DNA sequence: CCTTGGCGGTTAAAACGCGGGGGACAGCGCGTACGTGCGTTTAAGCGGTGCTAGAGCTGTCTACGACCAATTGAGCGGCCTCGGCACCGGGATTCTGAT
DNA sequence: ATCAGAATCCCGGTGCCGAGGCCGCTCAATTGGTCGTAGACAGCTCTAGCACCGCTTAAACGCACGTACGCGCTGTCCCCCGCGTTTTAACCGCCAAGG
């Protein structure tokens, strides 16, 4: 339960940081929680998709792999 | 020379190319210079990455490559970026980047 | 033991961050949000630590590139101070939606 | 298990690039992932040019062609140039 | 007489809008086309089919284009484009590296 | 050679991109960015036409090229 | 034929032809290409209603691929996968921008 | 001369079955061609790395099915389910 | 069989002159939206303790596919006729600007 | 508003030209039998995930407070948008040749 929440204002506010923000408003934190959630959403339909028909009941990272190659946003670095 | 790496003169093993090649659903045959010819470019791509890793930890005086030396070293490349574009390595981090009207004046 | 003007500290955090390396968002809220979202399309999950973090890894990742982009269309419209509808127009023109 | 990567063999690579400069495990994982994907890339422009022609085998020819598709001029150029070198002396030899 | 600005120019939109017959017209793209090609291989011949689409690719991509073109200059609070508007959006769709 | 786009085609598609009122460095700015893609297409298509070692550009080769662009095109039957 | 026996309008035969001269895998199972084309003539089936819903716009019979263009961008979801495919002779939606509009 | 196919009269069939009061152009039955061939191979590279991270090479309808799910938008898919599931009870119940 | 290419005639497409007017830009007020600290509070996480779904390996066995050989009936090349539709002229409407 | 008036839609006409109906035929999908091997499955084992606990400690918080960039308003100035005019070349059609 409200675990959007767990995004926390100052991870919004470190992440604008790396990314080279410098100047944040106060209205950009609840959308950027909801483009994360909508793409963890499609990113995470297609982790239990390739789990289901792994047949097992548990997500592997080689699965997450696998449909980040769907995606076309392909990471290394974890096998595969 | 007994094996094929020996006798292209490569490090990249052509005999390894030539079984996931047959385990590959590519085609019906597959001829034998064409796990030699792709063994090389292989070759040539990992010495070009190398090269630029080995530059990277020169610049930060590291022994150990690092995946950072790894990230700076694709991105200071110009064509290994618009290869590369669509590709995101772990543990990364992004260029030290700071735009025009972001410092003080 | 002092205060200056607003600005010292947000580009000594662009470069403190610029040499860092590792996550920003921390591991059990993540851990917590991707098992909330996930138990509603399937119920009674197990995970790979490792998947969480590859997760992590990509959402940081996206979120990067979001905020590259929205800082160039701010810096575009004469702004430094960004908006939402700068995020509209950019993942308006990525296509991503 | 016997599961097999491109360790000793990008070992070999850096001992004979930077002869003296150790690296990570991750950074190794991050290359096997490298050079998967390039792999993966060209075998699968190659079988498409497979069926674009309607030729149901593999040469080195196709492998050329499909490095000229995937990667800009002047790696291409050189990558052209290796592959020969290597092929050539393969062949002769 | 004379009208206002914006009558047959928001007229003209609605006017092409409606048919998807080229404008680019044939004779010109065409030798536009074989010159590009020229500097590949000596005297190529070229069927009429490959012109076509390239013609068809070509009107499709810089409507794309000028969508997200116009869409930044209205966001920047601008009426009238510009080309670092275009310049801004090709860094939006990684054509720039 | 560039000068067969003329500046009022230049402006119809302004029209159907949706822009309403033009300035001047677009037309330079169009060519530019009109001459990249196409160099980049009829690179790969002449690409598979050299392997295809035949002296004339199919339409297959351009569906082909732009699959590999990720620019899928149909009609044309590929 | 077999396409009667599941009662579609696609062949099961070139179907299964062809999932072995791609070389997608070694080996074909026995139904997958009947699902295969259940899943096309579905696919297709809905292209075509909102074609004719098209063709019922501008009041034609014979359907004009400016009509496909359209009913391809209205809906969501088939703006979704075929947002990245362009279309010859498509061209785009009716689409003016409302703060350009003049007072 | 070589005979080249395409898919005119199946599609047309569908069509006069869901629009009977329908025309349809040529050029448009090409579109459909193209549309049905790149649809038919994006589900064949699914079903294709489907049975790459399975270690198996026998596709059943199972990993077309999956493929389904994956490739379209989700209702859509979930009425092609349908459709796919009720063929080939339909096809295998019968013969 | 299909691509180039030479020539003649044209009309529409573009180039160019031109004016004005309205949009971009500067400046500035200002003021309220938000960076910075600071104790104040939150909770992450790091290390231990067990538990046991379930991942994964091993064997098996058969049940389904690869293929061999005749076949046949739809699919495909070709050929016609039509009526749907681009376009021609009229009238009516429907916008917008001068007023 | 208020009307004049171009711009555009829209309605009957038309002929003509691709869409579709139809004929002749052929080869690929069908049927069926025979082999073989892959995979579904049952059982094992032991690994990792999970849940939970102690303590801590570094990190998030509300708000006070200054302050600076966002934004509204006004003024400027010349750049395009639009229209009359002159030039001009893309296109249509034909007609070979030759690769």
């Amino acid at each position: 339960r409200d675990n959007i929440q767990g995004i926390t204002k100052p991870a919004i506010r470190r992440l604008a940081r790396r990314g080279g923000v410098k100047r944040i408003s106060g209205l950009i934190y609840e959308e950027t929680r909801g483009v994360l959630k909508v793409f963890l959403e499609n990113v995470i339909r297609d982790a239990v998709t390739y789990t289901e028909h792994a047949k097992r009941k548990t997500v592997t990272a080689m699965d997450v792999v696998y449909a980040l190659k769907r995606q076309g946003r392909t990471l290394y670095g974890f096998g595969g | 020379a007994k094996t094929r790496s020996s006798r292209a003169g490569l490090q990249f093993p052509v005999g390894r190319v030539h079984r996931l090649l047959r385990k590959g659903n590519y085609s019906e045959r597959v001829g034998a210079g064409a796990p030699v010819y792709l063994a090389a470019v292989l070759e040539y791509l990992t010495a070009e990455i190398l090269e630029l890793a080995g530059n990277a930890a020169r610049d930060n005086k590291k022994t150990r490559i690092i995946p950072r030396h790894l990230q700076l070293a694709i991105r200071n490349d110009e064509e290994l970026n618009k290869l590369l574009g669509r590709v995101t390595i772990a543990q990364g981090g992004v260029l030290p980047n700071i735009q025009a009207v972001l410092l003080p004046k | 033991p002092h205060r200056y003007r607003p600005g010292t500290v947000a580009l000594r955090e662009i470069r403190r961050y610029q040499k860092s390396t590792e996550l920003l968002i921390r591991k059990l809220p993540f851990q917590r949000l991707v098992r909330e979202i996930a138990q509603d399309f399937k119920t009674d999950l197990r995970f790979q630590s490792a998947a969480i973090g590859a997760l992590q890894e990509a959402s940081e990742a996206y979120l990067v590139g979001l905020f590259e982009d929205t800082n160039l269309c701010a810096i575009h419209a004469k702004r430094v101070t960004i908006m939402p509808k700068d995020i509209q127009l950019a993942r308006r023109i990525r296509g991503e939606r | 298990s016997r599961k097999e990567s491109y360790s000793i063999y990008v070992y070999k690579v850096l001992k004979q690039v930077h002869p003296d400069t150790g690296i990570s495990s991750k950074a190794m994982g991050i290359m096997n992932s490298f050079v998967n994907d390039i792999f993966e890339r060209i075998a699968g422009e190659a079988s498409r040019l497979a069926h674009y022609n309607k030729r149901s085998t593999i040469t080195s020819r196709e492998i050329q062609t499909a490095v000229r598709l995937l990667l800009p001029g002047e790696l291409a150029k050189h990558a052209v140039s290796e592959g020969t070198k290597a092929v050539t002396k393969y062949t002769s030899a």
